[PDB]
RNA sequence: GUUAAUUCCGAUAACGAACGAGACUCUGGCAUGCUAACUAGUUACGCGACCCCGGUCGGCGUAACUUCUUAGAGGGACAAGUGGCGUUCAGCCACCCGAGAUUGAGCAAUAACAGGUCUGUGAUGCCCUUAGAUGUCCGGGGCUGCACGCGCGCUACACUGACUGGCUCAGCGUGUGCCUACCCUACGCCGGCAGGCGCGGGUAACCCGUUGAACCCCAUUCGUGAUGGGGAUCGGGGAUUGCAAUUAUUCCCCAUGAACGAGGAAUUCCCAGUAAGUGCGGGUCAUAAGCUUGCGUUGAUUAAGUCCCUGCCCUUUGUACACA
């Protein structure tokens, strides 16, 4: 039952839009880069952008994203 | 050698019951035979030695830890009280027992009266237990 | 009726009106070139024998 | 306090102090805009801050 | 319907039963004793303490619940 | 030497015992009582599954005094079975080599993990409208 | 030690009612009204009689013993606490009222109840719950 | 009641609030209990955001 | 220190479960054994973990119904003592052999469903599963309004069990269930 | 003059930060002291039937009030503490200072 | 297609939005790392008691420390890593690492019911009554009344048990009140017990209190008998609260010993610290839990599924239904 609210999943893809260059693949290093560069006001949603954020990355070194 | 939290507690009781049988200084009342024993009991106790059983029991209480007094004692010895028709609940022991036989165990000097209330053992109680701790290990070994 | 064990090789779904007898394919352990598909009741995973009494009865798959 | 009221029955007798007191004030002054009151206490004297809209009335 | 009236001490027959076969016997309980010998659990468990003072038969388990005896090694 | 001392909780649901280990000799003694007389002793190898599984070799040079509080017999007792075990491992730890620590460990984990790590279940808490925590009451029609 | 001894009575009579022997005498002693549990354990507490016999071991001197320590029970060191006729309302005598005799004081409490035509004589006589409990819902089984 | 309750819509989303909502029940138009429901902009309902962002009244 | 044994009293080699078929749902090999039939528990998490819970702990926890004796577990662990002590001094043998011999003998081979009826073949997990219920439930009502104890019910039941005599209740309900399989085939 | 300090609030975030802006007066008046003691928050929790009338659904309301008490124990003179408890309190906090 | 989800990927005459779900708050679980503690402690050290150097002590004091206790700030887990399945999207299964790889609640939209409340109010329209009062008060009674029917429950039908001793373990909480007169109690005596009489502590991490709670564990006695199961009914006495107990307020002591032998048609709640057993606190309270709300404690059988019955949501379709 783990699907990614859209509040998650527009919020990665502007993360990931705008910073590119410093966002990584490991979830903890990403994770404090976009607590810098973001207002999450939540840890949890903190942590679940995180980790989206991790898993279109690699899906960005598989390919291009719509 | 041994004390008295080193060997088993419920032969301890038994060997403390007849210690004080067979020193015969305690004093029992006269109403060991007619009582029932808290409450929350029915019958009066089968054994018919129980004064020196308790008073035994009640010596390894305070000696397990002191300043405790009647209304201890009555929490000690409380149980379960059946109601009947309705749903049991806890009840307090008897005040008169506990109030004897912290009498028989000041008359014989095994306890003696604290400050900030209640009994505490005395030294030569303290060591008679430990005696008879010494005698059970010795018994089971 | 002789008694024939078989290993089930694959579970495939539900079937009973409550739900409670999980359809599985099964393979006996003599004859492994051969295969059935039975009804079985009960908690079953992929690997584990059944005491099959009768080897020959055969049921609908859903 | 001579009488040293406790704690646990204090928070809630002030805070059903500050309810009436609130109360009182809905009371009156609805007609003049009254909106709220903040109570903060120190020594000797407390201060009781009745916050509202028309002030001149 | 039926009524186990089971006696509650011994009569001479049976006190000559219990010492004749029960040191034969492979488990020992006083249940068992009751049914095979006609008498109470409170009488079983007398006559039983009675043959392991005796020396008769064997202690295995005593509890609070029940008590198991057997009989002796026959080396 | 130095005082070697390690001091450990074990927790079960809510009773919590701490043990304490020193240099020593094989003394292992809990709440200023022996392992043998600990009541209910239905369950007396529940407290012996670390001696048991490790040898009195290994419990040679380590005392360990355990002082318990809280919760009911049998949650005490896990808690005592935990104790022992995290404070050998945690003495083993600090104190001499870590190969140690992993075949004490390891040892430990193939018999029961719930030696060393612990249960996360408490008591959930009871809503309202039954009995219990998720039980309810009888609904009645007519 | 075990075996039946001759003499060996299964049936007592104690107040023109039976005994049954083959029960513990603690027990058996509590087979006729006015003597149960508790009265009958003190009542053999004060007779020297070891509580392990049953009722068909005793002799007919302990039987005796028995019987005048349950009908002049307070002169053998019973408390008035311990009856059931205390105080009563006729002569005022703290004693213990046994079998034949304590349907007897019933039937002469509940008459006296009647004749003064009090509410729980009244209630008696209907036939109801004299103690106040509910009879609305409860205790259909006698009463229909 | 309409343009009473329009008013202050257009009033205290003139004085800057993501949204508004106004309900008044009773008997309007008659005899019979009716009630009115005037919103407005962001409204938040549920959770814990409506201890801090909606002021009700 | 090797030889985990069994209330320390029985070793848990000398075991031969000789089903091929309830082989991985009957534990009692080393991995498995264990010095009680106590355990901290957690079996109750996922599907088939059931089976991970040894025999003795298995048997001790069904063993413990009929609302009076709910959660018993340290009585129900002196009941399971008692009963393998009388199973083995009335028989001669492993008192868990006795008890996976009488799993084996007892646990229904095909049972009767709605799909009227129809025969289906059962679940290893699940033969094991109503096996032990039968044993537990044959040794409690032949124990109820009776001086015949329930730790030698157990024991007596778990042997008519092994020897399969139909003078279990465990294995006359089995035959009687297989019966109506038979009929519903 | 081991006068000590008790804070007691409803509230937790502005309790603390009155404990430690009246730990920084204390080092910054230059004295010893021992820390602000967290003893054990205080439920006062209230359970009643959400209905005015008598039926319904039998629900029930859960209402809490957490209160939060902290020690702070100095060794100092009475008007140093005085003064500065004179300053820099928030309205929820409440502040009981005793000189024994 | 996928998910707990109008949850997302995606299609696309729709685009861009709002509420609900989620997010959130409290709780639970994990930190030997931080902050510190005479209203919590540990370990040492020194005196003290006892046992044949060592051991026990919840015996007395102080030098370190905060693991245990308290509660603050941070952290911590994200389907993150790996292997499969899937458009290789959304995501699903399994496994290592792991304190956790679904803890439990709270909050909860649009629209609606002629659902409940005028007996919660000094929230209230209208009507009625208004000195022989439907206002208020006092005295007494009734709200309990018993041929009967139904519902929520407690006690049970016993040997997995009762009784009698012994042993040894909790967590919630509450506690001297505006009027308001009634608090929680250690301890010392008296009484079998209910209880009585004195000196003390506590407005509370201090005192009750280390909350010595029950089932439980151990050892007796009982023996399948409506039985030492069960304790209804009922007679007589003794206390407590009240201004007053009779229609027994509550409790105590003895005696009385009924139905009840596991419950027909039918029907309820529930899947993990869950069901059930067990006892303890709050409310009610002068007296007071067979209730309810919380709390621990012992603690499983079974299931990881389906639309079969009862229902809910979406799509298609049919309608002579629309108070449906
Ligand atoms: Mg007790
Ligand atoms: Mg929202
Ligand atoms: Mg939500
Ligand atoms: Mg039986
Ligand atoms: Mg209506
Ligand atoms: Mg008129
Ligand atoms: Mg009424
Ligand atoms: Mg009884
Ligand atoms: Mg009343
Ligand atoms: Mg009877
Ligand atoms: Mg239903
Ligand atoms: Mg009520
Ligand atoms: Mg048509």
């Amino acid at each position: 039952g783990r699907v990614r609210t859209k509040t998650v999943k527009k919020a990665a893809r502007v993360i990931i839009e705008k910073y590119y260059t410093r966002l990584g693949n490991d979830f903890h290093t990403n994770k404090r880069v976009c607590e810098e560069i973001a207002i999450i006001p939540s840890k949890k949603l903190r942590n679940k952008i995180a980790g989206y954020v991790t898993h279109l990355m690699k899906r960005i070194q598989r390919g291009p994203v719509r | 050698g041994v004390t008295v939290k080193d060997v088993n507690q419920q032969e301890f009781v038994r060997a403390l019951a007849a210690f004080l049988k067979k020193s015969g200084k305690l004093k029992v009342p006269e109403w060991v035979d007619t009582v029932k024993l808290a409450k929350h009991k029915e019958l009066a106790p089968y054994d018919e030695n129980w004064f020196y059983t308790r008073a035994a029991s009640t010596a390894r209480h305070l000696y397990l830890r002191g300043g405790a007094g009647v209304g201890s004692m009555t929490k000690i010895y409380g149980g379960r009280q059946r109601n009947g028709v309705m749903p049991s609940h806890f009840s307090r022991g008897s005040k008169s027992v506990a109030r004897r036989v912290l009498q028989a165990l000041e008359g014989l000097k095994m306890v003696e009266k604290d400050q900030d209330g209640g009994r505490k053992l005395t030294p030569q109680g303290q060591r008679d237990l430990d005696r008879i701790a010494g005698q059970v290990a010795a018994a089971k070994k | 009726q002789p008694i024939k064990l078989a290993r089930v090789t694959k579970v495939l779904g539900r079937t009973g009106s409550q739900g409670q007898c999980t359809q599985v394919r099964v393979e006996f352990m003599d004859d492994t070139s051969r295969s059935i598909i039975r009804n079985v009741k009960g908690p079953v995973r992929e690997g584990d024998v059944l005491t099959l009494l009768e080897s020959e009865r055969e049921a609908r798959r859903l | 306090m001579a009488v040293q009221i406790s704690k646990k029955r204090k928070f809630v007798a002030d805070g059903i102090f500050k309810a009436e007191l609130n109360e009182f004030l809905t009371r009156e002054l609805a007609e003049d805009g009254y909106s709220g009151v903040e109570v903060r206490v120190t020594p000797t004297r407390t201060e009781i801050i009745i916050l509202a809209t028309r002030t001149q009335n | 319907r039926d009524k186990l009236n089971n006696l509650v001490l011994f009569d001479k027959a049976t006190y000559d039963k219990l010492c004749k076969e029960v040191p034969n016997y492979k488990l020992i309980t006083p249940a068992v004793v009751s049914e095979r010998l006609k008498i109470r659990g409170s009488l079983a468990r007398a006559a039983l303490q009675e043959l392991l003072s005796k020396g008769l038969i064997k202690l295995v388990s005593k509890h609070r619940a029940q008590v198991i005896y057997t009989r002796n090694t026959k080396g | 030497g130095p005082l070697q001392s390690v001091q450990v909780f074990g927790r079960k649901k809510t009773a919590t015992a701490v043990a304490h280990c020193k240099r020593g000799n094989g003394l292992i003694k809990v709440n200023g009582r022996p392992l043998e007389m600990i009541e209910p002793r239905t369950l007396q190898y529940k407290l012996l599954e670390p001696v048991l599984l490790l040898g009195k070799e290994r419990f040679a040079g380590v005392d360990i005094r355990v002082r318990v509080k809280g919760g009911g017999h049998v949650a005490q007792i896990y808690a005592i079975r935990q104790s022992i075990s995290k404070a050998l491992v945690a003495y083993y730890q600090k104190y001499v080599d870590e190969a140690s620590k992993k075949e004490i460990k390891d040892i430990l984990i193939q018999y029961d993990r719930t030696l060393l790590v612990a249960d996360p279940r408490r008591c959930e808490s009871k809503k309202f409208g039954g009995p219990g925590a998720r039980a309810r009451y009888q609904k009645s029609y007519r | 030690s075990l075996v039946i001894p001759e003499k060996f009575q299964h049936i007592l009579r104690v107040l023109n009612t039976n005994i049954d022997g083959r029960r513990k005498i603690a027990f058996a002693i509590t087979a006729i009204k006015g003597v149960g549990r508790r009265y009958a354990h003190v009542v053999l507490r004060k007779a020297d009689i070891d509580l392990t016999k049953r009722a068909g071991e005793l002799t007919e001197d302990e039987v005796e013993r028995v019987i005048t320590i349950m009908q002049n029970p307070r002169q053998y060191k019973i408390p008035d606490w311990f009856l059931n006729r205390q105080k009563d309302v006729k002569d005022g005598k703290y004693s213990q009222v046994l079998a034949n005799g304590l349907d007897n004081k019933l039937r002469e409490d509940l008459e006296r109840l009647k004749k003064i035509r009090a509410h729980r004589g009244l209630r008696h006589f209907w036939g109801l719950r004299v103690r106040g409990q509910h009879t609305k819902t409860t205790g259909r089984r006698g009463r229909t | 009641v309409r343009r009473a309750c329009y008013g202050v819509l257009r009033f205290i989303m003139e004085s800057g609030a993501k949204g508004c909502e106004v309900v008044v029940s009773g008997k309007l138009r008659g005899q019979r209990a009716k009630s009115m429901k005037f919103v407005d902009g962001l409204m938040i309902h549920s959770g814990d955001p409506v201890n801090y962002y909606v002021d009700t009244a | 220190t090797p030889d985990i044994k069994l209330f320390g009293k029985w070793s848990t080699d000398d075991v031969q479960i000789n089903d091929i078929s309830l082989q991985d749902y009957i534990a009692v090999k080393e991995k498995y054994a264990k010095y009680l039939p106590h355990s901290a528990g957690r079996y109750a998490a996922k599907r088939f973990r059931k089976a991970q819970c040894p025999i003795v702990e298995r048997l001790t926890n069904s063993m413990m119904m009929h609302g009076r004796n709910n959660g018993k577990k340290l009585m129900t662990v002196r009941i399971v003592k008692h009963a393998f002590e009388i199973i083995h001094l009335l028989t001669g043998e492993n008192p868990l052999q006795v008890l996976v011999n009488a799993i084996i003998n007892s646990g229904p081979r095909e049972d009767s469903t709605r799909i009227r009826r129809q025969a289906v073949d059962v679940s290893p997990l699940r033969r094991v599963n109503q096996a032990i219920w039968l044993l537990c439930t044959g040794a409690r009502e032949a124990a109820f309004r009776n001086i015949k104890t329930i730790a030698e019910c157990l024991a007596d039941e778990l042997i008519n069990a092994a020897k399969g005599s139909s003078n279990s209740y465990a294995i006359k309900k089995k035959d009687e269930l297989e019966r109506v399989a038979k009929s519903n085939r | 003059h081991r006068i000590r300090i008790t804070l007691t609030s409803r509230n937790v975030k502005s309790l603390e930060k009155v404990c430690a802006d009246l730990i920084r007066g204390a080092k910054e008046k230059n004295l010893k002291v021992k820390g602000p003691v967290r003893m054990p928050t205080k439920t006062l929790r209230i359970t009643t039937r959400k209905t005015p009338c008598g039926e319904g659904s039998k629900t029930w309301d859960r209402f809490q009030m957490r209160i939060h008490k902290r020690l702070i124990d100095l060794h100092s003179p009475s008007e140093i503490v005085k003064q500065i408890t004179s300053i820099s309190i928030e309205p929820g906090v409440e502040v009981e200072v005793t000189i024994a």
